[PDB]
This record gives C-alpha cells, sequence and structure tokens, in this order.
C-alpha cells in the first residue's frame, strides 16, 4: 500500500534497475543499500541537498553573534582598561577566535540537524522495515522502492514491472 | 515496523523536544534559585532577639 | 546601574536623612545638575574595582 | 504533531512562570 | 601551442615594458631601481619555489590536479637556474661594488661598514652582532646552494619525468621522483624559509619573525596556485586536456586555492595577534611601519580583497568548477598577491604610501613577465601531461 | 601495496566488523577483561587525586610562584593534541579523497573524543578554584561581569567546547549508519532498541545517503579549520604572552605540527594492538602503518623545522633573554628535557625515512612510544624552562614536580584507556560502511582497470 | 532536490510550534536574566 520494492543481489543491478525504473517514466521512488551506491543517486535524487544553505547561514550568524557578543560585552556593556588594549574597532584582534568558533559551531549545528532535519531521518518507525527482508539492508542486500505518490503507480502493474526488472524478491510493502 | 511501534516517530520527536525544554528549564530554575528573594533574604522580616521597631 | 547612572537616584544632600522626600516628575535635569554641582565622577572611575573590591 | 509540541511549550511556560513566581514569592 | 605562444609574446612584451620603465626609473633614481628589484624579485619568485613545492607534494601524494598540472609545475620549476642568474643585481647591489652602480648606501644595512663594525658612523650592535651570518659573503654562498639545491631538484625531477614519457618503466620511474619529492618537501621548507629570511627580513635586521618564510611558503603556493588556475584556463583547449582532464582537477585547483587562502590569512592573524598582544618593541615597529602613513589602508584592502572576497566567492561549489570563474578569481587573488607583497616589502624602503615609485610596479611586472615567457618555453618543450603515469587513472575519476 | 586485502565482500565486513561487539558479555575476552581492569585501577588512581586536589590544593603538585603552569598544563597540550590526528583522519584525509581513512577514521575519532574529555578536565583540573570554570564562559550573572576576552583562555573555552561539540557531532554522524547496522545485527529484541534510538532508522536511503555525504563534506570543511584554529588557539595561549620561551611566532603551524605528530605516535600505538589482536590485517594494512608513519615523519619533520627557527631566532637575535633561553636549555637545571627532546623527536625519526623500518611493526611500536615521550619533553621545555628563568634573575626557580601530579597523569591516562575499552567493547572500531564503499571503489577501478 | 517532509500540512505547523517555542524561551531568558533582579 505504501508502495511495492523489489531486492537485488548487486549494486549492479541496483544500479540498472534504478536506471530502467527512472527510463520507465517512474519519480518518487527510493533505493535502499549499505552504503551510497552514487551511480543511483545521480539519478534519483539528483540536484540540491539543503545542507550548505543552512551551514552558509547558521556560520554567518555565528561569527556575526560572536563578534558582536565580544564588542557589547569588552566595549559597550563594560567598557574595561586590560593591558592598555583599545576600546574600539582597534581591538579587532583578539575577537577573530571567539568570533571563528562561533561560526564553527553553528555552522557544524547546522550541517549536523540540517541534515538530520531535511532528509527526514527523525522517523525510526518507516514503512520500509515491513519487509522481513529488509534487516539485510545494511548487511549486503540492495532495495527499490516505488513510492505510492508516484502518479503512474498501481499495486500490480509496478509489481509486474519490477518482477519484469528480474529481481531477488517482489514485496508489496505496507504502512 | 520490524522493532519499533507507530507511534516511536512522534515519541522521538517530542523526547528531542522535552529535552531541549528540560535543558531550558533547568537554567532557568538555576537562575530563578539564585536570583530569589529566600536565596539573598529580600523582603523577609529577619527576627531580631528584641524585636526593635523602627 | 547608580555608579553608572546616578542621576536618577541622585538627591539633594540636604534631603537625605528625609525619609518623606519622593523624586520630582522629571528628575533627570536636576540629577544632572546634582551630578555637576556635587562633582560626582563619571561611570569609569566609579566603576573601577578597587572603589569597592580590595 | 505540532499540537504535542504547543501542548509541552504550554506546560513548559506555566511551569516557568510558576518558577518565577517561587523565586518572588 | 598557439595559448602558449600568446601568454609567451604577451609575458615577454610585459617583461619588456617592465624593464624599460625599470632601467627609465634606475637614471633618475638608482638606489630605488635596486630597492623595486628588490620587490620585483621577491614576488617573481613565488611562481617557481611554489612550482617545485607542489611538483613534490603532488608526487609525495599523488592526485588529478597532480597529474593535470604536473608539467606545468615542471616548467615552472625549471625556471630557477635563470631565477639564480636574475639574483646577480641584488647581490651586486649588497656588493662593495655598490658605488660603481649609483647606489650610494649599500643595499642592506648589514652591508654597512660603518653599521656592522665599531668605531664606525652608525654601530648598531644587534646588527654587529649577527655580522657572520648576515654578511655578504654568508647570504651569497648561502643563497647560491639554495639555488643549487632548487636547480639539481627540479631538473632532477623534470628529468625523470621526460624519461619516464619517452622510456622505460614508469611504477619504477615514479618511486624515485616520490622519494626525491620526500627529501626535497624539507630541504625546501628550510631552505625557502631561510632563502626568505636572508632576502627579505635581512632588509631590516632589528626585527625577527619565524613564522615568516613559512608565511611566503603559503604566499607563494597561494600565488603559483591562481597562476595554475589561470594557465589552465588558457590551455582547456589544447588537444591533450580536452580527452584526459575533466572538471575534478579543476574542482581541486580550486579547493586548493581556497584553502590556501585561508593557509595565507592564517600565517598572517597568527604573527600579527602574537606581536599585538605580546606588546614588545622589539617586534612591534614592523606592524607600526605597515600601518602608519596610510600603510592602514593596504593592510585593510588585504583583509577586504585578499580574505574576505575570495573565502566567500571561493565557498560555493559552482565558481570553482567553472574555469572562467576561476580565471577570473585567480587574477583577482594575483594582483591582491602583488598587495600583499607591496605591504610586505615596500614599507621597508618608501615610508609612505604616496612615496610609492613607477619602478615599484614596473619590476615585478616586467619580471613575472620574463617568469611567464620562461615558463611558456619550458611547457612547449614536453607534453602537458604525463601520459606513461600510474597515476594517469586518476583523470578517468 | 593496498589499503583493502581481496577476498571481502560486504557480508563479510559487516559480520567481522560488528561481530566484535553485539557479543554476550559472558563472552568477553580475558584480554579485554585485563586491560579494563588495569584501565579502571588506573581511573581509581585518578579518583583518588583528583579528590585529595580538591580536598587540599594545587598546592600539592610542584607549581609555585615564577612556574606558575607545570605538569598540568604539559599533560594538556599533551592530551589535547593526541586527538589532532584522528580530527585529520575523520575531516582532512575526507577533504583531501585519501582511500586509507576509511579504515581508521572510527577509533581515531574516538581517540579524539576520549583525549579531549581527558584534556578538558586539566583546565578544570587546575584552575585553583575549580568551581568557578563558569566565569571563563560567557554567561548571564547579576554582576555584569564578562570575561575578557583578549585572553587566549577565553578563546581556549571557545576553543575546547567547539572542538569537543564538533567531533563528537561528527562520530555521532559517522556512528549513525553504523548504529543501523548493529541494530540489524543484534539478536536479544532489547538491545535492538539500544542502537535503534541511535539510528534514528537510517535505512540506507540514497536520497539520505546524498545529504548524509554533503554533510559530511561540508563537516570536513569546517572541522579543518576548526581544529587547526584549536590547536593554534592552544599554541596562543603562551604565544600572546612576553615570555621569552614563549613570545615566538611559529607557535601555531608548530604546535600544529606537534600536535598531528604526536597524535599519530598515539595512533600507530593504538592500531598495532587492535590489529594484531582482531582479524582486521584485511582492514588497517601495512599500507596504513606505512602511510601514517610517513605523515608522522613529514609531521615531525616540521617540528624539527620549528626547533630550527627557535634555535634561529635564539642565535640571530640580539637579545640576552633569548640567549640565556637556549643557553637555559642546553646547559640548565632542566636540559634533560631538551637532549632527551632531541634525541627522542630528531633522532628517532631519520629510521622512518627507511621503508623497512615503515613497514616493521615493533620499529614502529618503539618510534611511537619515543615519539610520545619526546612530545611530552617538548611541552615541557615550552612552558617549564621558559617559567623556570625569567627576566629578572632575583625571581628564578627550580620546578620540581611531586607524585601528585604524576598521579594524575596516570589516573588520566587510565580515563582514557577505560573510555577506550568501553568504546571497543559497545561499539565497532572501524566504519563498517564507507569500507564497504570503500570494497565497492576499489571493485570499480578494478573494472576500470 | 525537495526535501523529505514536503508537501506535508503538518510542516508549517510544527515550524510555527518550533519558532514559538523559540521565541517564548528566548523572551522568558531575556526576562529572568535582565528584568528579574
Ligand atoms: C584568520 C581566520 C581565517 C578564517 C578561516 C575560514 C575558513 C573556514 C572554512 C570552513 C570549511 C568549509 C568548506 C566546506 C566544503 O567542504 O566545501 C566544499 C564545497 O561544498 C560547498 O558547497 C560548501 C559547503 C558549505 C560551506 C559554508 C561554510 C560556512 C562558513 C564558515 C563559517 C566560518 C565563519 C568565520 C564565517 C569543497 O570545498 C572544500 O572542501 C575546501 C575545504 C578547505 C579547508 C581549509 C583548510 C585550511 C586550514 C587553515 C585554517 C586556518 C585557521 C585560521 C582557521
Ligand atoms: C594539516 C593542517 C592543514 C590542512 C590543510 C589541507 C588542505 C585541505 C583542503 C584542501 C582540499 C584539496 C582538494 C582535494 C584534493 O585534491 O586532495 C585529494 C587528493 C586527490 O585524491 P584523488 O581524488 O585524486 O584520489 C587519490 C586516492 N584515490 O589527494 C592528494 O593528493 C592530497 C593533496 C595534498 C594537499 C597538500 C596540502 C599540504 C598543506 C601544507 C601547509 C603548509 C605548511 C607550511 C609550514
Ligand atoms: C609552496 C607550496 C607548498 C608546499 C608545502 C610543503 C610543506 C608541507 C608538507 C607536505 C605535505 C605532504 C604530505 C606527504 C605525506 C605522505 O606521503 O602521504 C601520502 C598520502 C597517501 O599517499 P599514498 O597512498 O601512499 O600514494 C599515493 C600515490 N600513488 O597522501 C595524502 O594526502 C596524505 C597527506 C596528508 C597531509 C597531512 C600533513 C600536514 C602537515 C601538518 C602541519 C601543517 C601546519 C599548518
Ligand atoms: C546609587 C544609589 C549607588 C549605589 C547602589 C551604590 N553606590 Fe557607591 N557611590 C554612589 C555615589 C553617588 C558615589 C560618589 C562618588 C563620587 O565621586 O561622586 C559612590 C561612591 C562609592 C564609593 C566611594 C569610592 C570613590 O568615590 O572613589 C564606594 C566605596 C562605594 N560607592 C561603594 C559602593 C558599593 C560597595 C556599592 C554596592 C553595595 C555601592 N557603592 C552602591 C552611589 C551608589
Ligand atoms: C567549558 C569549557 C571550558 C574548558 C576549557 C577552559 C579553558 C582554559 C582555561 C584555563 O585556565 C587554561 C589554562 C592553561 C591552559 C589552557 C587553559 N584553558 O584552555
Amino acid at each position: 500500500v505504501y508502495g511495492v520494492m523489489a531486492e537485488f543481489p548487486t549494486p549492479e543491478a541496483l544500479i540498472e534497475a534504478t536506471r530502467k525504473a527512472k527510463a520507465a517514466g517512474y519519480t518518487k521512488m527510493d533505493a535502499f543499500s549499505p552504503f551510497p551506491i552514487e551511480e543511483v543517486i545521480e539519478e534519483i535524487a539528483h540536484g540540491d541537498t539543503g545542507v550548505p544553505r543552512l551551514v552558509l547561514l547558521f556560520g554567518l550568524i555565528g561569527a556575526a553573534s560572536g563578534f558582536i557578543l565580544q564588542y557589547i560585552g569588552n566595549l559597550v556593556d563594560y567598557p574595561l582598561n586590560v593591558g592598555g588594549r583599545p576600546l574600539d574597532i582597534t581591538n579587532w584582534p583578539a575577537m577573530i577566535p571567539i568570533t571563528f568558533e562561533s561560526g564553527i559551531l553553528l555552522a557544524s549545528f547546522a550541517a549536523a540537524i540540517g541534515m538530520i532535519v531535511l532528509n527526514g531521518l527523525p522517523s525510526p518507525y518507516h514503512p520500509v522495515f515491513n519487509v522481513p527482508r529488509f534487516q539485510y539492508a545494511s548487511q549486503d542486500a540492495f532495495f527499490l522502492c516505488i513510492e505510492a505518490t508516484d502518479p503512474l503507480f498501481d499495486r500490480s502493474r509496478t509489481s509486474q514491472f519490477l518482477r519484469s526488472l528480474n529481481p531477488m524478491q517482489v514485496s508489496e510493502v505496507a504502512y | 515496523a520490524q522493532i519499533f511501534p507507530r507511534n516511536a516517530n512522534l515519541l522521538s520527536r517530542l523526547s528531542i523536544f522535552a529535552l531541549v525544554l528540560l535543558v531550558v528549564e533547568g537554567i532557568l530554575i538555576l537562575g530563578v534559585y539564585f536570583r530569589s528573594n529566600y536565596f539573598r533574604q529580600v523582603n523577609v522580616a529577619i527576627e531580631q532577639p528584641v524585636a526593635f521597631s523602627h | 546601574n547608580c555608579h553608572r547612572n546616578p542621576e536618577l537616584y541622585v538627591r539633594p544632600r540636604e534631603e537625605v536623612y528625609n525619609m518623606d522626600y519622593v523624586p520630582p516628575s522629571n528628575q533627570l535635569e536636576i540629577g544632572r545638575q546634582l551630578v555637576a554641582e556635587y562633582g560626582i565622577m563619571p561611570p569609569d572611575q566609579l566603576t573601577n574595582c578597587y572603589v569597592c573590591h580590595r | 504533531l505540532s499540537r504535542l509540541m504547543i501542548a509541552g511549550l504550554m506546560v513548559f511556560l506555566v511551569l516557568s512562570l510558576v518558577v518565577l513566581l517561587a523565586g518572588r514569592l | 601551442i598557439p595559448q602558449l605562444g600568446q601568454v609567451q609574446m604577451l609575458g615577454l612584451a610585459a617583461a619588456v615594458i617592465g624593464i624599460g620603465v625599470l632601467a627609465a626609473g634606475y637614471f633618475l633614481s638608482p638606489t630605488s631601481f635596486f630597492e623595486s628589484y628588490i620587490y620585483g624579485y621577491y614576488v617573481a619568485m613565488t611562481i617557481p619555489l611554489g612550482c617545485l613545492g607542489f611538483l613534490m607534494v603532488q608526487h609525495l601524494t599523488g592526485g588529478a590536479w597532480g597529474v593535470t598540472v604536473r608539467r606545468m609545475l615542471e616548467a615552472g620549476a625549471a625556471t630557477l637556474p635563470i631565477m639564480g642568474l636574475l639574483f646577480i643585481p641584488i647581490a651586486l647591489g649588497y656588493f662593495d661594488t655598490y658605488k660603481a652602480l649609483g647606489l650610494e648606501h649599500p643595499l642592506y644595512e648589514w652591508a654597512n661598514p660603518e653599521v656592522v663594525t665599531p668605531g664606525g658612523a652608525e654601530f648598531d650592535p644587534i646588527i654587529a652582532h649577527k655580522v657572520p651570518w648576515l654578511s655578504p659573503l654568508w647570504v651569497t654562498a648561502r643563497i647560491a646552494i639554495f639555488f643549487i639545491i632548487w636547480s639539481a631538484l627540479a631538473l632532477t625531477l623534470r628529468a625523470w619525468s621526460r624519461q619516464q614519457d619517452a622510456g622505460g618503466d614508469a611504477k619504477k620511474l615514479a618511486t624515485r621522483m616520490r622519494r626525491l619529492s620526500g627529501i626535497g618537501v624539507a630541504l625546501f621548507v628550510i631552505t625557502v624559509t631561510f632563502f626568505s629570511f636572508d632576502v627579505a627580513m635581512s632588509l631590516d635586521p632589528h626585527w625577527f619573525s619565524t613564522i615568516y618564510g613559512a608565511h611566503y611558503m603559503a604566499n607563494a603556493g597561494l600565488m603559483t596556485l591562481a597562476f595554475l588556475a589561470l594557465m589552465m584556463s588558457r590551455v582547456r583547449d589544447a588537444a591533450l586536456f580536452r580527452e584526459y582532464v575533466s572538471v575534478k582537477p579543476i574542482h581541486d585547483i580550486g579547493k586548493l586555492i581556497f584553502a590556501f587562502t585561508v593557509l595565507w590569512t592564517y600565517m598572517s592573524y597568527g604573527q600579527l595577534v602574537i606581536i599585538w598582544s605580546g606588546d614588545v618593541a622589539e617586534f612591534t615597529p614592523w606592524y607600526v611601519h605597515r600601518t602608519q602613513h596610510g600603510w592602514v589602508f593596504v593592510a585593510l584592502a588585504l583583509m577586504l580583497f585578499a580574505f574576505a572576497l575570495p573565502f566567500f566567492v571561493l565557498l560555493f561549489r559552482g565558481t570553482k568548477r567553472n574555469l572562467n570563474t576561476l580565471a577570473t578569481i585567480a587574477g583577482w587573488i594575483v594582483v591582491m598577491r602583488f598587495v600583499d607583497m607591496a605591504w610586505i616589502i615596500l614599507p621597508e624602503f618608501r615610508e609612505h604610501l604616496w612615496d610609492i615609485a613607477i619602478t615599484d610596479v614596473a619590476a615585478p611586472i616586467g619580471l613575472i613577465g620574463l617568469v611567464i615567457a620562461l615558463f611558456a618555453a619550458n611547457v612547449q618543450q614536453a607534453p602537458l601531461l604525463p601520459l606513461r603515469d600510474p597515476n594517469m587513472e586518476q583523470l578517468q575519476n | 601495496e593496498a589499503y583493502l586485502l581481496p577476498g571481502e565482500t560486504y557480508t563479510s565486513i559487516s559480520a567481522k566488523i560488528g561481530d566484535v561487539p553485539l557479543t554476550p558479555p559472558l563472552k568477553t575476552p580475558k584480554g579485554w577483561l585485563a586491560g579494563f581492569s588495569v584501565a579502571f585501577f588506573m581511573l581509581m588512581i585518578f579518583f583518588v587525586s583528583v579528590t585529595w586536589l580538591f580536598i587540599r590544593g594545587v598546592g600539592i603538585w610542584g607549581i609555585n610562584i615564577p612556574v606558575g603552569w607545570g605538569m598540568d598544563i604539559i599533560n594538556f597540550v599533551w592530551w589535547i593534541g593526541i586527538g589532532h590526528a584522528g580530527t585529520l583522519i575523520s575531516a582532512i584525509l575526507l577533504l583531501l579523497n585519501q582511500g586509507w581513512r576509511n579504515s581508521i577514521n572510527r577509533f581515531a575519532e574516538a581517540m579524539t573524543l576520549f583525549a579531549v574529555a581527558c584534556a578538558g578536565l586539566y583546565p578544570i583540573l587546575h584552575l585553583g578554584r575549580p568551581w568557578l570554570f563558569y566565569w571563563l564562559i560567557p554567561y548571564p550573572n547579576t554582576h555584569g561581569m564578562w570575561p575578557q576576552f583578549r585572553s587566549a583562555l577565553a578563546w581556549d573555552v571557545f576553543a575546547i567546547s567547539t572542538y569537543a561539540t564538533v567531533s563528537l557531532v561528527f562520530w555521532l554522524v559517522g556512528l549513525i549508519p553504523d548504529f543501523a547496522t548493529l541494530r540489524d545485527r543484534a539478536k536479544n529484541i532489547w538491545v535492538k532498541r539500544l542502537y535503534g534510538i541511535a539510528a534514528l532508522g537510517w535505512r540506507g536511503s540514497a536520497r539520505h545517503w546524498h545529504r548524509y555525504e554533503m554533510a559530511s563534506i561540508l563537516l570536513a570543511g569546517l572541522s579543518t579549520p576548526l581544529v587547526v584554529s584549536v590547536h593554534s588557539i592552544i599554541s596562543l595561549d603562551f604565544a600572546i604572552s612576553q615570555v621569552p620561551g614563549w613570545q615566538v611566532t611559529v607557535f601555531p603551524p608548530y604546535f600544529v605540527a606537534g600536535a598531528v605528530f604526536a597524535g599519530f605516535a598515539m595512533v600507530l600505538l593504538l592500531m598495532i594492538p587492535v590489529r594484531t589482536f582482531y582479524g582486521f590485517e584485511n582492514y588497517i594494512t601495512l599500507h596504513h602503518l606505512d602511510v601514517m608513519a610517513k605523515v608522522m615523519l613529514t609531521t615531525g619533520m616540521i617540528v624539527v623545522y620549528g626547533y630550527f627557527m627557535e634555535v634561529f631566532a635564539s642565535l640571530y637575535s640580539g637579545n640576552e633573554f633569548e640567549e640565556y633561553l637556549l643557553y637555559n636549555r642546553l646547559f640548565g637545571p632542566s636540559s634533560w628535557a631538551y637532549w632527551g627532546l632531541l634525541f627522542c623527536n630528531a633522532v628517532a625519526i631519520q629510521p622512518l625515512w627507511f621503508k623497512k623500518v615503515r613497514q616493521n611493526i615493533p620499529a614502529l611500536l618503539i618510534i611511537s612510544l619515543i615519539v610520545s615521550v619526546g612530545m611530552w619533553l617538548e611541552r615541557y621545555v615550552i612552558i617549564v624552562i621558559s617559567l623556570e628563568r625569567d627576566f629578572l634573575p632575583s625571581s628564578w626557580d627550580i620546578y620540581i614536580p611531586t607524585i601528585w601530579d604524576w598521579s594524575l597523569y596516570i589516573g588520566t591516562f587510565g580515563l582514557f584507556f577505560t573510555l577506550l575499552f568501553l568504546f571497543i567493547r559497545v561499539l565497532p572500531m572501524i566504519n563498517i560502511f564507507e569500507m564497504r564503499l570503500f570494497l565497492y571503489q576499489e571493485t570499480e577501478k578494478a573494472k576500470q582497470r | 532536490m525537495q526535501p523529505e517532509w514536503s508537501g506535508d500540512p503538518e510542516v508549517k505547523p510544527v515550524f510555527l510550534a518550533v519558532t514559538l517555542t523559540g521565541m517564548v524561551a528566548f523572551l522568558l531568558m531575556v526576562w529572568l536574566f535582565a528584568f528579574y533582579w
């Protein structure tokens, strides 16, 4: 009901099946492998990931906040004479390290949390685990699921097409 | 689906949300305790051996 | 707070022991006037560490 | 579900205002 | 070969123009002729030293970018005997023959007998303390030994690569240049650091810096990386890079340029924050001289256009995957490296931003035109890429 | 040689890596039990030393008025510099596209995290008033006080916090499909949820793999300047001072090189027993040991260049304090540290040029141990000898460490090994994915000939 | 490419919930650390 998936023994057969499914016009499909095949992503996930925009945005936010915090704290909120050092923008050294570390911290937080949210990883319970042979999908097994959000999707026709792709096992996966 | 039940996604998202809220609430409780009138002995009539009346 | 903005809290030096004294409606102009009249030091001088700590 | 996020935020806000009022108790 | 001839005649014309304007300025100020020639030599040595350095780095760590730009690195590093021949005006400047060449007081402060001998007119005791190390004979011997090391290293690496292309085992004549590169990276680091010392920091012996020389290594690496990007954009239609070279060497070259822009501003900022935070009067006159009389504007331009602009335009994936955008960024980068060596060397002579002469722009432009012409003539003698190499499989990607 | 020996499949890689965890605790090896017993005994030594330090004071150590920084700061820089090579393998080798990171990065990044865990206590432990470490952090208080932020120790606060946080984040990101593999390979239903909630339902999706690879690339390209900035800041907490042994401007790349040097020494010293005690000769190879020793030789040569830079600065300067710094290092009361440093960091690296010595395993172990000892001696020479003799000769004294900072050093060794043994018990030592991906890449290379 | 949750009607409610939680927590921390005394 969620989709129809097929099992393949080798990543070359996974590559050939993903190329043949995309050539038939099937969109909104996913392939599952223990490692990034790449020769499948370039076809089924080609485009912008959305990670580096968030990384750049929160790195800029972190660098700006790290400069502004040091500036306000040492120069505006509490002007203290330490070591004869300047009380204005001439004190731009000894602001660069904390500025850079704040930018790196928020950019790496952006990379991690943005990847986890954007791939929709925070979904431990997925319909794809209903297949009893999906336990080996990180233990040398390869799958290709055509989801039910595809427009030219049918529970019998998609299964017949995946069987025509010569797989190991076709399972009609449920919610 | 093999191990975790259906509501595990909502449970995990609500667990992350509740952990962030619990960290914020702990920081807030520590700040309120270190600024509180009981801790700083503010607005409490401190008892004297004679109870002198200003 | 008062060592950096004393003009919000300074009073004629003759109304210090008066418990019935209230600050006026504006109070900022006369606070600056009393700071200039009594020679109250700038917040850098009043916010120096060895003013209080030792 | 966003409704459970809203309910948890309301519970956190109510408990935090109780904490602030107990700080000014 | 057509684009190589075009850049060869462009460098020949730029060299003719720069040497002509420099010789015109020599008759009006023979002192400032040699002071600008020192800065021009420091600019023009960033290319062949960096080519030898990345030739050994890519030999040790093989890569698609390494086999793409390896013959360009060999051609750039093969110009180092001519650079040894071109160091002779500086040596004649700091020798005892300075009077016959129009220069009134000798080119370096330690070539003054009145400074390095007791009982003299000046007698600076710090410079007189460095009298064996900072002497014309010892400095000439050290720089000549460095030229011998660089020339033997580059000629051996180029000869082994040409023998590998012509006849012999490709796997056997790769371990030899990998071992030579392994000893040559250490020899290159210590040799270039002491060369940068004795050429640039020996102008003012009152001030010393140990990150100097390695900062010059990062400067030379960034300069020749942007040089490699410009030349790689120029030779992109040459019937050898059309078949075997894809966008992944371009991406690797742009990533190396971005990484060493970050590395150059790291080596500049570390020295700046160390000298600024440790307020010792043995070190602070350097940044006083590099801040006073309008040099703070050049320092701010180095902050804004040599780091803040290439850091942000080289942070995007598409600007280093494209050779046209990479070449434009590389041209802006080599302009900013000209400005950076100006800010490093020219405060030792000019003292003011408005005291910069036309010889100070004629000498590096003409001498880098000579570098351009020699590099183009050397790369015209060989195929542009090592076809008979074990690391040719890295170009297939 | 090769970075992956032939005869491996994806299921064989998954079984051979994930079967060392997920074993029942009754089947735990006696070698692991003995090593964990030694680590727990030295962790008890750590607890005793920390308790006596908190009870009595920082005056149980040998630090005094001229030498206010001693073995506490030496062991701080040592333990924080151990983690640089693991961050290098996790990030810089991912940036460089080097295929030998795939079998050492998990253990090396775990070693980085545990070394930073050992080295983050050392500020709080040496602090003298240990419970006020949060005053160095910018936090809101009723005083209106701020940290100075012009000192390098505030930069150290930000750098150590960012290094630990981003290293832990990148390690957990690199563990999430390994968590999925362990969740798939587990047998008991209650240990499925131990790795299931840490894998978060990874599924191995190719759409998820694109975002995963982009996030790993950006985390590597943020963690390379992160780790360079962290070790530059740890150089700067001497280099911003006016101390004649410390006001040296080549310290940020010199400390980067010394940290990578000591890190790959510790990495080799802990790969070699792991390689010979677990069946990882196919994954961690002689080529892996050869290239790790090559990076050791390169970075040790850069540290030797830094020694030459300091000696050149002392000889080139007319400054009497630089001249006496060189004289004090050469012929002082603490010249044993400088001479043993020269032997352990210059003489012992000339064998590493040779190919047979680079391929030899016990020579590599001896060289790695000698390099670790000499790097401790390097940090002794930098801190203690420069603080011992200063500008005013009336303020000269000798730093003699007591038994308590040595006990704290042995205890932090025990804490590091306790965390490492817990890691090799409950988690795989090497990455299950990216090594089957390495096998696929080597298969594609063989198909491309 | 599109995100994983693209086309889900709960995405903008959960984004408003996260931003509302962030602004309430920010205002509450500002109140405690600046306007509490
Ligand atoms: C004196 C201060 C110096 C300031 C140093 C600044 C350096 C910070 C660089 C961070 C690495 C990000 C590269 C991402 C990436 O992997 O790029 C990919 C291409 O993929 C992308 O599209 C980019 C992904 C997102 C990038 C956004 C970055 C966020 C902004 C960073 C926040 C910092 C603040 C200050 C704004 C391929 O490109 C590469 O992999 C190249 C990596 C080069 C590594 C550089 C190594 C240099 C080491 C020296 C460090 C110097 C010290 C001072 C830090
Ligand atoms: C250690 C502190 C400083 C780190 C800075 C290092 C730079 C990191 C970012 C730059 C990325 C460069 C682009 C990627 C690349 O080309 O490298 C991978 C390359 C090619 O690998 P293949 O894809 O072709 O496949 C090979 C295996 N299958 O591999 C290399 O050859 C590595 C390149 C060497 C980098 C040289 C950097 C040296 C840093 C010197 C710093 C100056 C020190 C001065 C004292
Ligand atoms: C002016 C130009 C700049 C020149 C810079 C010269 C000084 C820098 C040192 C040179 C670095 C080269 C590292 C060589 C180490 C090595 O041999 O390893 C090679 C590996 C893999 O090689 P494989 O597998 O055996 O064979 C490949 C050929 N078929 O390649 C690598 O990429 C690993 C290198 C990682 C670099 C870490 C060292 C960085 C030094 C740290 C200090 C820097 C201070 C900021
Ligand atoms: C406003 C109501 C104030 C508060 C709250 C505190 N201080 Fe004050 N302080 C105030 C004034 C108007 C002055 C006059 C100084 C001047 O030049 O006009 C001071 C000064 C002091 C001093 C004198 C030191 C000096 O002038 O060099 C001390 C020792 C001092 N204040 C201590 C002090 C402490 C410890 C406070 C917190 C409990 C404090 N003051 C609060 C006004 C106000
Ligand atoms: C919450 C993170 C804070 C832990 C790091 C504290 C920073 C810190 C504090 C110190 O007092 C030091 C003294 C000597 C050397 C390094 C030091 N560092 O790094």
